[PDB]
C-alpha cells in the first residue's frame, strides 16, 4: 500500500557498474540486475515487447530476455506473501518484465538526440 | 515538509542522467 | 537477504514522467526511499562531510531524511523482515545509510 506511493517502474544505476538496475513496485514486486546483448539495437518494434522467461549460468537461476537485447536477473521478490499457483506467478514476472523492456526502450527513446 | 523537485532542476539531472546513460551502453555494444 | 549482496550497495533511480528520483539501500538497513531537492540545492562538493538529519514529518509522522544540502529522502520501505534490537542503535545505521546515499549522489553527480 505504501509501494503504490511509487511509480511502477524504477530505473536504476550505480557508481562503478556498468550493468543497470530496475524495480518494479506493483505486483509483482521485485528488485532486478539489467543487462544488455552486444548488438542491442533499441529500435522500437511496432510489435509489443514478448520475452523468455527462463533458467541459466551455474547455478540455474531465473532470468528473463526481452529478445531486443535487454535482460533482467538476480530476481529478489519484495512480496512476503507466496503465490498459490506458481503457473501463475510465472506469467505475472514475465508481463512485468515485458512492461519494464518496453518502458526502458522509451527511456533511450526519449533520450537520443 | 518533504519538497518536490522543482522542474528546472529535473530536466538537468535528467540530461545528465541520459549521457551517462548512453556512455555505458556503448560498452556493451559492438 | 543474502541475494541483496550480489548488488551494489547504493543504486540511484529515476521513474518517466517523475521529477524526483529514488535510491535502494541494499545493505542494512535495506530500503526504497524517495529521493527529492529544494530550490538551494546546487550538487557541489560540500565543505564538511554529509551530516544530515533523521527526523519525523507531517501529520501524522513519518520518517524523512535531510541531507542539509538541499537532498532529501522520504516516503521509506524497508526491506528487511527482522525487528531491530535498539531502536536507538537502527535510527543511528539508517541516518548514516542516508549520508552516505547522498555523498554517493554527489560524486555520481560530480
Amino acid at each position: 500500500n505504501i509501494f503504490n506511493k511509487y511509480p511502477t517502474i524504477i530505473h536504476g544505476e550505480a557508481r562503478g557498474e556498468n550493468d543497470e538496475f530496475v524495480v518494479h513496485t506493483r505486483y509483482p514486486r521485485f528488485l532486478a540486475r539489467k543487462s544488455f546483448d552486444d548488438n542491442f539495437t533499441g529500435e522500437m518494434p511496432a510489435k509489443p515487447v514478448n520475452g523468455e522467461l527462463g533458467q541459466i549460468g551455474e547455478p540455474r537461476r531465473l532470468a528473463y530476455d526481452s529478445r531486443l537485447g535487454l535482460w533482467l536477473s538476480d530476481f529478489i521478490m519484495l512480496d512476503n506473501n507466496k503465490p498459490k499457483n506458481m503457473e501463475d506467478w510465472l506469467g505475472q514476472l514475465k508481463a512485468a518484465c515485458d512492461r519494464i523492456a518496453a518502458d526502458d526502450l522509451m527511456l533511450n527513446e526519449d533520450a537520443a538526440d | 515538509s518533504v519538497p518536490k523537485t522543482g522542474d528546472s532542476l529535473a530536466m538537468a539531472r535528467r540530461l545528465a542522467r541520459s549521457v551517462r546513460r548512453l556512455t555505458r551502453r556503448r560498452a556493451h555494444r559492438l
